């Protein structure tokens, strides 16, 4: 592969300069606007007490032992089900 | 900013005899003596709570 | 400077020999005695 | 000045020195549990309790002799003191980083006795396999306490490969290649490889085992889709370069020892040897299931393990039988660091050989997990490993202490350990032929006799055991200063005298390149 | 009196070696017969032997007679 | 003479059937008489006497061959005394035996042991080769 | 390998005593222990 | 001069082999050892049932 | 564009790393970085080793692709010969302010 | 027709020693067909042979907690 | 590779330098003796000629004593070989290590 | 006085300090698994900070104000930071095989499929993409900021090492809303798992990347590098691109391929 | 079962033992002559005075050193594969029986027509009655019809174990999650006793295995009488 680009002749800092804001910054602009469109809570899916999920052999070192550490009420059900 | 990098020179290469990691001075000791302490106080309290582990407390 | 030769490149002292046999017998003695005393303390408790 | 010098050491030869004494206290605390171990064997019935305080002591003889006894040893001690004398350098490349690699291990050690001294230990074999390891069958601290020294000595182990790949490659004379670096330095540099590869793997697969049994994960839990075989697979990965890890360092030792006691300048077939190093190495990673021929492999995948593994028998042979043509033609020097070399010989080509047998997987089907696997791998470690260790031990003393051993005492005790060693083990391939099983606490009677033997030659072992502490107690006791060495246009390592400045090689050895 | 011959002085080694290798050869050619014919030989004329008139249900009838069996009086 | 540990990096002397003729004099300091006992060697040795020639020999090197070469009585320490270690070894295993070592389960009894012999003869235990194979189940005995 | 003869010899009555107290360093503990199992068990 | 092993060679073999053999047949014969060897022409079977 | 504000191992670089650097500049090498070429060898053209003290350790790789190497010290005063090859070598000490 | 069963014949779909997809297929394909037929109001027999390879090879423990999992809608596989 | 005379012949040229010094007698001497042969008689001339040319008495039985070494328990080879040499120990009054005594252990 | 380039080190206590610091880690650990109790913990990742900061603000001292980093000891720290990296490559490998096992070849119990029922796996086009964008422009943009140092521009070298930064930054800020936006958390069985862990060490990497970084920075500004000799800078750089291979990987294995 | 003093395999019950000893026998030869080559070369090299100590030329040697072993490798190689492809090969059971292993005992499961289940246990030392064998008799033996192909499946509901019956050659572990399968045939009726084989914790020691071989139609009968 050769991209599409094309350059060399010198080289160096102003080229990769050339290619941060020419290529790679604009690269993170449009995908930070496609994700903040597809972006802001989707539908939670009925809970469903599966077996192989919300696994419990030991309590966790931390609040009631029930809770992941980074447990949000809104998608992450308990082994009992969705919190109140 | 300006680049007193020739002042450290100055300073780490001062003909004292001091070991690099006491060489920029009192401050050094200081941390020096703050590390090895909770590291030697660590120890000693891991090896009390081994002591306690050791032992049933059902 | 450190002190340089036979005997005094060591961690130990070998200037008195019976006074390097009891640190010998402390040093190995008690790696192969620690063993039995920890089976003494596992039967022990239960 | 004592703590300067022992806890803030950034010097190769006094770091050497604090390895070797670990190691050999190590050794100690291993060759109790083993003696434990032939007690609880040694008449049918009970002795100590059932299989859980039994395996605790099988689980931790084994850590302590391979990760406590052994590596440091080799790797720490030998390596640390030789490596850099044996290539005119002044020191490690990381002389600091060094430290630290030694320093980890007396809290590894630690973390491995607390292990047995909280809930009812880690009985669960040095492979440490779930389920058994698991938070359901082994609850409470004693396996985490395991998982976390093997963490520590596998970080102390990964930087100290760090340290010699470094050192081997960046600090030799500028006109010394690879090439002419001796066998031992090579043995070293491919070891460190290996550790480099392999730790990393196994210290995943741990963590794997940490998670399972304490943040829910269930990487090896088929409640949650996990797998028991898939740890095996890790553990393995890591376990079989780590034999060659083990024996690497001795095969080059061995190789100094018997040059040196042929009277010869060089060892038979240097390239080969070399070759041969190289070549075990790099097998030594596509093998690992032959430690799983029951666990339920396709037939495929059998035969390839099964062919790949015999292999190794290739480059090993060339190293086994450039040895002998070393010792052809020689004027043969009959030291005690001679004898331990010729008892290598003999006593690593028997474990090898049924290391071949094993190789067969529709054989292994009925000698997996008995007394024959047993036998076959202290065959190449406590007369393989362990005989290269107490002939680099008697060969180096001298350089390392400045004084001289007794070699009456030190053949007698050679000859004690040969004797003890035979007897300990080589009944135990009837064992594994008729089927008594590994990890067991106690057997069927028919099994009594070998049992019985066994136990006696283990006995004698602790015999040769105490005597090495008084021998080496009668070094220092005495006080023989060494004077002269012969072969020093050979040996780098004693060109300095016995023992060598703290400082050496502060100018540089003259090479030129013609 | 008379001079002593002169003798080979050179090689001694090597011929040493050559001749001695050639023994363990044969050794080895004459222990493959010994292994082969006191151990594999005999167990596979020892497996052929017993069964070949070997009468299954008479072994069983004998051990159930001698009241081994927990499925058969 | 005398060999000192801070002339390691000198040449030395060294005896070993290999390397017969080493890189120094074993005698390099000499009495007025070996001074003139070496003159003399610039002469024809015919002159030399037998002693005179001893002399020179012991001036250059420390032992001979037959010397350095002689076998010793160290095997009879050796293996003598390995076999007291070995030994001692039983000493331990008789105090084992005695104080930690309980009594064996009950199968090893002499009765347990000729039954349970019956009944792995009744099941055939190893009947082509290893167990019921020595025995003649015609004869009811043990095969010759 | 030549050396000096001993600075300090140790006679063989002074090996007798070193290797003596090197064996019962590992003797003793440990029989202690193995004497005492029944004790340790049946507690 | 004769050495420790001219000396006393003789005596340290002598007295090693006497006393080893010494030891270990006690051991073996005289302390209850159970050896457990083949009952094949050692032991009359009897009846189990 | 332009800017400056790096500065260089001319302006920067002090103790060891300096003289490593001022030293190459004038083609010596008095920490010994290079592989010295050999001469012939002879006693009349004898390999020239320097030394800060009165004796020095030599290797000698006697034919090239030798994987042993003989080593030695070499003393200050008459050349020396490698003990398995002859070829000789001659120590000239004195001082690093070379 | 396959009358006088003995026991689950050789699969080519799962010929190694790893045979814990069999059981489970065999087990997925009962269930499948059982509810195909019980819907269609056709006859169950039609998916007797599904369920004779299920029960040789299916320890009982499975067959048992799946049993339970299909009954609490906790089942993850489709049927 | 060169023929049996052609080795002797190298090293009996060697031997017969006029001004052969110390270190040449030594580094020829101890080099020889690892060789898989015990020295032609022509070879070992040479070299006690060459001791002779040192004046080194010493060095010339010492020579004697290696060549019956290097014989091993070849008993036949070095009695044929002082045999061999009795004309030039005459002429250069070399005596035998068995002459002085010094085969004795 | 040495005539070698190679440094002996000055007697240190930054060995015995970490090597304790790893003792109080992990028994720490075992405190809070075990013990309800997070005191250990705390105390052995203060003096591993602790022990860290002094050992390589000596390498610093070493280095940049004495001298001791001759061409010979700097090929030695290029040689130990390649074997490193490698290790922690192996490291990440014993992850991936677990993901690839697991996922090859789904047990019954997830309903013999990939991904398992019950799971509903992160959009790989939404953040994820995302995050690939960040990491891929942070190594266009840490290259521009090693060819102006080489160059001998402060401005833009600082200039192109913060935007580095900020992309690691962003990247780490946008992961842990990832994770906790996620509907699947790490006892979600072995996709949990798998998912949690590898990407998880990776997210720690990214954070010991980044701040390795801001190390080189705040050396930076202190004016330590040379347009010629840098190999901190070096060193984080390789680290660097190292961090953002294996996300390629974990993207393309764990997020897209395996959902 | 295992014998006093037994230095090999216990006797062959099945065609795919009887083959394991004789390839054993082919194999421990070659160990025997190499071990013993070795230990002879070795012995030679150690008793003459006679010696060669310059530079030896490596490469003609190496060749012998390199191929001889490789032919030996192939030699083992060729039947011991033999062996395992034969073990492998398709043979159609008769018969299905599971089992699965648990701390510390074995359950059996015979389902192909009824729910016949049920636990196998040691007997312990007290309670075994004259002749018996201590830690290898249970209490339900695992009845099977002798000359006839049976397939076992194995697995565990616990942790890991090992289902092992030494005179048959057969070993597989017993996995939780996992159906292992292996095949046995007896050529023999009889008894053959096997041990938990993989470690298990406190009594993997004391959870035997007791196959007990029969004609078809006692098993037929036995099977009935354990519903
Ligand atoms: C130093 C340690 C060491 C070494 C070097 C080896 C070397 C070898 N090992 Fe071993 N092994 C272990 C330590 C070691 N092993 C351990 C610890 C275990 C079990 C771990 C556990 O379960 O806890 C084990 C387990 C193990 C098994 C698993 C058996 C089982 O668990 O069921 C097998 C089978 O493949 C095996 C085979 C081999 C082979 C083929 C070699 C070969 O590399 C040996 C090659 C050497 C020779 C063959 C001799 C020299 C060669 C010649 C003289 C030439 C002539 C020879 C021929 C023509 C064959 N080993
Ligand atoms: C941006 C990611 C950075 C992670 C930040 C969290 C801190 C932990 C430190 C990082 C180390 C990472 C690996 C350890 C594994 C577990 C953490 C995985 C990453 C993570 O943070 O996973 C979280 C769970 O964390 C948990 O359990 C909490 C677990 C925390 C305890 C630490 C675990 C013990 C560490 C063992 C490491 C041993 C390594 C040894 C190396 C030696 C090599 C020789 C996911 O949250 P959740 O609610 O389940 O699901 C989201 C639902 N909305
Ligand atoms: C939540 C986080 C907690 C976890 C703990 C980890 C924390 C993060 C630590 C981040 C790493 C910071 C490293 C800073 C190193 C600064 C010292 C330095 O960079 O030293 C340089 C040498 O390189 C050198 O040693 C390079 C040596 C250092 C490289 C090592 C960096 C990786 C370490 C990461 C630890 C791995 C953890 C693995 C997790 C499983 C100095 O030489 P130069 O730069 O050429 O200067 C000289 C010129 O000035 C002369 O003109
Ligand atoms: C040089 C400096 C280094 C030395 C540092 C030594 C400090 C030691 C003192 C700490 O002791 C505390 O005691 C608490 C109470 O006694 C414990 O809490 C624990 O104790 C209870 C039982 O688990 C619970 O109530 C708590 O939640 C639980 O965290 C816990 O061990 C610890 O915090
Ligand atoms: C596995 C390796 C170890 C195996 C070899 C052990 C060899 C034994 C060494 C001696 O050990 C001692 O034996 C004494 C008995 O001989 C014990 O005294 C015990 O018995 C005496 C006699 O009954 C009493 O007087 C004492 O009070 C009582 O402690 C004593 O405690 C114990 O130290
Ligand atoms: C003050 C300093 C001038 C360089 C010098 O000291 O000679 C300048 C040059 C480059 C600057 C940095 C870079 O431009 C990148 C960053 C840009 C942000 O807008 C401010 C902070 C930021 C981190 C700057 C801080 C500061 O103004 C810097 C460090
Ligand atoms: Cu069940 Cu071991
Ligand atoms: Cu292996
Ligand atoms: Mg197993
Ligand atoms: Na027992
Ligand atoms: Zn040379």
């Amino acid at each position: 592969a050769s991209a599409a680009k094309g350059d060399h002749g010198g080289t160096g800092a102003r080229t990769w300069r050339f290619l941060t804001f020419g290529l790679a910054l604009p690269s993170v602009a449009l995908c930070t606007l496609n994700s903040w469109l597809h972006s802001g809570h989707r539908e939670r899916p009925a809970f469903i007490p599966y077996h192989h999920l919300r696994i419990r052999t030991k309590p966790f070192s931390w609040g009631d032992g029930n809770h992941t550490f980074f447990h949000n009420p809104r998608v992450n059900p308990l082994p009992t089900g969705y919190e109140k | 900013f300006e680049n007193r990098v020739a002042e450290k020179q100055k300073l780490f290469q001062e003909d004292n005899g001091l070991p690099v990691h006491l060489k920029g001075g009192a401050t050094d000791n200081i941390l020096y003596r703050v590390t090895m302490t909770l590291c030697l106080g660590g120890t000693l309290y891991s090896l009390y709570c081994l002591g306690w582990a050791s032992f049933p407390h059902k | 400077h450190y002190e340089e030769g036979p005997g005094k490149n060591i961690p130990f002292s070998v200037e008195n020999k019976w006074r390097l046999l009891a640190m010998m017998t402390l040093f190995f003695g008690s790696g192969f005695a620690a063993p039995f005393f920890i089976v003494r303390h596992q039967l022990l408790k239960k | 000045m004592f703590i300067n010098r022992w806890l803030f050491s950034t010097n190769h030869k006094d770091i050497g020195t604090l390895y070797l004494l670990f190691g050999a206290w190590a050794g100690m605390v291993g060759t109790a549990l083993s003696l434990l171990i032939r007690a609880e064997l040694g008449q049918p019935g009970t002795l100590l309790g059932d299989d859980q305080i039994y395996n605790v002591v099988v689980t931790a003889h084994a850590f302590v002799m391979i990760f406590f006894m052994v590596m440091p040893i080799m790797i720490g001690g030998f390596g640390n003191w030789l490596v850099p004398l044996m290539i005119g350098a002044p020191d490690m490349a990381f002389p600091r980083m060094n430290n630290m690699s030694f320093w980890l291990l007396p809290p590894s050690f630690l973390l491995l006795l607390a292990s047995s001294m909280v809930e009812a230990g880690a009985g669960t074999g040095w492979t440490v396999y779930p389920p058994l390891a698991g938070n359901l069958a082994h609850a409470g601290a004693s396996v985490d306490l395991t998982i976390f020294s093997l963490h520590l000595a596998g970080v102390s182990s990964i930087l100290g490969a760090i340290n010699f790949i470094t050192t081997i490659i960046n600090m030799k004379p500028p006109a010394m290649s690879q090439y002419q670096t001796p066998l031992f330095v090579w043995s070293v540099m491919i070891t460190a490889v290996l550790l480099l590869l392999s730790l990393p793997v196994l210290a995943a697969g741990i963590t794997m085992l940490l998670t399972d049994r304490n943040l829910n994960t269930t990487f090896f839990d088929p409640a949650g889709g996990g797998d028991p075989i898939l740890y095996q697979h890790l553990f393995w990965f890591f376990g079989h370069p780590e034999v060659y890890i083990l024996i690497l360092p001795g095969f080059g030792m061995i190789s100094h020892i018997v040059t040196y006691y042929s009277g010869k300048k060089e060892p038979f077939g240097y390239m080969g040897m070399v070759w041969a190093m190289m070549s075990i190495g790099f097998l030594g990673f596509i093998v690992w299931a032959h430690h799983m021929f029951t666990v339920g492999m396709d037939v495929d995948t059998r035969a390839y393990f099964t062919s790949a593994t015999m292999i190794i028998a290739i480059p090993t042979g060339v190293k086994v039988f450039s040895w002998l043509a070393t010792l052809h033609g020689g004027n043969i020097k009959w030291s005690p660091a001679m004898m331990w070399a010729l008892g290598f010989i003999f006593l690593f080509t028997v474990g090898g050989l049924t290391g071949i047998v094993l190789a067969n997987s529709s054989l292994d089907i009925v000698l997996h997990d008995t007394y024959y696997v047993v036998a076959h791998f202290h065959y190449v470690l406590s007369m393989g490993a362990v005989f290269a260790i107490m002939g680099g031990f008697v060969h180096w003393f001298p350089l390392f202490s400045g004084y001289t051993l007794n070699d009456t005492w030190a053949k007698i005790h050679f000859a004690i350990m040969f004797v003890g060693v035979n007897m300990t083990f080589f009944p135990q391939h009837f064992l594994g032929l008729s089927g008594m099983p590994r990890r067991y606490s106690d057997y069927p009677d028919a099994y009594t006799m070998w049992n019985t033997i066994s136990s006696m030659g283990s006995f004698i072992s602790l015999t040769a055991v105490m005597l090495m502490v008084f021998i080496i107690w009668e070094a220092f006791a005495s006080k023989r200063e060494v004077l002269t060495v012969d072969l020093t246009t050979t040996n780098l390592e004693w060109l300095n005298g016995c023992p060598p400045p703290y400082h050496t090689f502060e100018e540089p050895t003259y090479v030129n390149l013609k | 009196s008379t001079a002593l011959a002169k003798p080979q002085m050179r090689g001694l080694l090597a011929r040493r070696l050559r001749f001695h290798i050639v023994g363990a050869f044969m050794v080895s050619l004459g222990f493959a017969t010994f292994y082969k014919f006191a151990v594999a030989e005999k167990r596979k004329k020892a497996y052929a032997d017993f069964y070949r008139n070997y009468d299954s249900m008479k072994d069983f009838e004998e051990m159930r007679k001698a009241g081994i069996f927990q499925s058969a009086k | 003479s005398v060999v000192k540990s801070e002339d390691y990096a000198l040449p030395s002397y060294v005896d070993r059937r290999d390397y017969p003729l080493p890189d120094v004099a074993h005698v390099k300091n000499l009495s007025a008489s070996q001074k003139a006992l070496k003159e003399k060697e610039k002469a024809s040795w015919s002159s030399l006497s037998i002693d005179e020639k001893v002399e020179l020999y012991r001036l250059k090197f420390k032992e001979s061959f037959a010397e350095m070469n002689r076998s010793t009585n160290e095997w009879k320490t050796v293996v003598g005394a390995a076999m007291f270690f070995i030994g001692f070894t039983a000493l331990l295993l008789i105090w084992e035996k005695h104080y930690v070592y309980g009594p064996i389960p009950h199968t090893f009894e002499e009765e347990w042991v000729a039954k349970q012999t019956k009944r792995m003869l009744d099941m055939k235990v190893a009947p082509i080769q290893g167990f019921s194979a020595k025995w003649d189940y015609d004869k009811n005995e043990w095969k010759k | 390998i030549t050396a000096k003869p001993a600075k300090t010899p140790t006679s063989p009555k002074e090996q007798a005593i070193g290797l003596s107290v090197t064996f019962l360093s590992f003797l003793l503990p440990a029989g202690w222990v193995l004497y005492h199992l029944d004790n340790y068990k049946k507690s | 001069a004769p050495d420790f092993h001219d000396k006393y060679g003789n005596a340290v073999l002598a007295s090693g082999a006497t006393f080893c053999v010494a030891v270990w047949v006690y051991m073996a014969t005289q302390i209850g050892i159970e050896w457990n060897p083949s009952p094949v022409g050692r032991v009359t079977p009897k009846e189990w049932r | 564009a332009s800017g400056g504000g790096v500065p260089t191992d001319e302006e920067q670089a002090t103790g060891l790393e300096r003289e490593v650097m001022l030293a190459a500049r004038k083609g010596q090498d008095p920490y010994n970085i290079l592989a010295p070429k050999a001469t012939s060898g002879t006693k009349e053209d004898p390999n020239l080793v320097p030394s800060i003290t009165n004796k020095r350790i030599v290797g000698c790789i006697c034919e090239e692709d030798n994987s042993t190497v003989i080593w030695f010290w070499l003393h200050k005063g008459e050349a020396q010969r490698c003990p398995s090859c002859g070829t000789h070598y001659k120590l000239v000490p004195h001082q690093l302010a070379h | 027709k396959i009358k006088n069963y003995q026991t689950a014949p050789f699969d080519s779909r799962f010929p190694n020693q790893n045979q814990t997809r069999n059981c489970w297929q065999n087990y997925l394909d009962f269930h499948r067909c059982e509810k195909a037929m019980t819907a269609k109001g056709g006859d169950v027999s039609v998916c007797e042979w599904y369920r004779r390879v299920y029960k040789s090879l299916c320890p009982i423990s499975w067959v048992s907690t799946w049993d339970d999992r299909r009954a609490e809608g906790t089942f993850p596989g489709k049927i | 590779h060169e023929t049996d005379e052609e080795f002797d012949a190298r090293w009996v040229t060697y031997f017969n330098k006029p001004d052969i010094d110390a270190w040449e007698l030594r580094k020829g001497m101890n080099t020889l003796v690892g060789y898989d042969l015990v020295p032609e008689p022509k070879i070992i001339d040479a070299a006690l000629r060459a001791c002779r040319r040192l004046n080194d008495f010493a060095s010339a039985v010492r020579i004697l004593e290696v060549v019956k070494d290097k014989a091993g328990p070849h008993k036949e080879i070095y009695p044929y070989v002082i045999q061999e040499l009795r004309p030039t120990l005459n002429e250069l009054g070399i005596s035998t290590p068995e002459e002085l005594g010094l085969d004795k252990v | 006085h040495q005539t070698h380039a190679y440094h002996m080190v000055n007697p240190s206590p930054w060995p015995l300090t970490g090597a304790l610091s790893a003792l109080l880690m992990t028994s720490g650990l075992t405190m809070w698994f075990h013990f309800n109790s997070m005191t250990l913990l705390m105390i052995g990742l203060t003096t591993n900070m602790l022990t860290m900061y002094q050992w390589w603000r000596d390498v610093i001292r070493e280095s940049t104000f004495q001298g001791h980093h001759t061409p010979a000891v700097q090929k030695g720290l290029r040689y130990g930071m390649i074997l490193f990296i490698i290790s922690e490559v192996l490291f990440f490998t014993g992850f991936f095989w677990a993901f690839y096992h697991s996922s090859l070849a789904p047990t019954p119990e997830l309903g013999g499929c990939w991904p398992p029922t019950g799971i509903h796996p992160l959009n790989p086009l939404e953040v994820p993409l995302l995050n690939t964008s960040v990491l891929l422009a942070s190594g266009v943009s840490i290259t521009w900021a090693h060819h102006s140092l080489m160059e001998g521009d402060r401005k833009h070298m600082l200039q192109a090492l913060f935007i580095t930064i900020t992309l690691g930054v962003y990247f780490t800020l946008l992961q842990a809303s990832e994770y906790y936006e996620a509907p699947f958390t790490i006892s979600d069985g072995v996709y949990g798992s798998t998912f949690f862990v590898a990407t998880g060490f990776h997210g720690l990497h990214v954070i010991i990347g980044s701040t390795f970084l801001i190390v080189c920075f705040f050396r930076q500004l202190k004016f330590h590098f040379t347009s010629n000799h840098h190999f901190g800078f070096e060193a984080a750089a390789w680290y660097w691109h190292f961090v953002d291979v294996v996300w390629l990987f974990l993207y393309v294995s764990i997020y897209w391929w395996g959902s | 079962m295992a014998y006093p003093m037994q230095l090999g395999f216990q006797d062959a019950t099945s065609p795919i033992m009887e083959e394991l000893l004789h390839f054993h026998d082919h194999t421990l030869m070659i160990v025997f002559l190499i071990s013993s080559l070795v230990l002879y070369i070795i012995s030679l090299m150690l008793t003459t005075k006679l010696t060669h100590t310059s530079t030896m030329d490596a490469q003609e040697v190496e060749t012998i050193w390199t191929i001889l072993p490789a032919i030996i490798l192939i030699l083992i190689a060729l039947p011991s594969l033999r062996i395992l492809y034969m073990m492998d090969e398709i043979n159609n059971p008769s018969l299905t029986v599971k089992t699965m292993g648990h701390q510390w005992y074995w359950s059996y499961e015979y389902t192909d027509y009824e729910d016949l289940s049920f636990d196998s246990y040691m007997i312990p030392t007290s309670e075994l009655k004259p002749g018996e064998l201590r830690l290898l008799e249970v209490d339900n033996r695992v009845v099977l019809p002798m000359e006839m192909t049976i397939r076992m499946l194995v697995s565990s509901e616990d942790v890991l174990h090992s289902w092992a019956v030494p005179s048959l050659g057969l070993k597989t572990d017993a996995i939780p999650g996992r159906l292992n399968q292996t095949t046995l045939m007896s050529s023999r009726p009889g008894l053959y006793y096997g041990q938990c084989s993989e470690i298990c914790g406190s009594n993997h020691s004391f959870m035997p295995i007791v196959l007990e071989l029969v004609p078809l139609k006692y098993f037929e009968k036995w099977s009935a009488s354990m519903l």
